[PDB]
């Protein structure tokens, strides 16, 4: 309620509804590639 | 700043797994490949 009152985006993340943000359109610079490689290496956890 | 030697001395499997890559590409001599290892460190540091 407050964050809406201060006139900014508030994302009400909840289960069952689409996330709304994803890294698909990330910039392709080598540092950003480093980050995205790190993320997918961290997202992978179901792989023991 | 001593960080240029901290990221060398400090233990990090992540940093080591790219140090190994850069040594594999150029394994001439530690006196020689040290500047380029620091270069790739500066390349990942952002």
């Amino acid at each position: 309620i407050s964050i809406r009152a201060m006139g900014g985006r508030y994302l009400p993340l909840k289960t069952g509804e689409p996330s709304g943000f994803n890294p698909f359109q990330l910039p392709p610079t080598h540092a950003n590639l480093i980050f995205l490689k790190q993320f997918v290496k961290k997202l992978a956890a179901a792989g023991g | 700043d001593f960080d240029d030697e901290l990221l060398v001395l400090s233990g990090t499997p992540d940093n080591a797994e790219i140090a190994e890559s850069i040594i594999a590409e150029v394994g001439d001599d530690p006196a020689v490949w040290l500047p380029i290892f620091l270069d790739r460190v500066k390349a990942e540091r952002s």
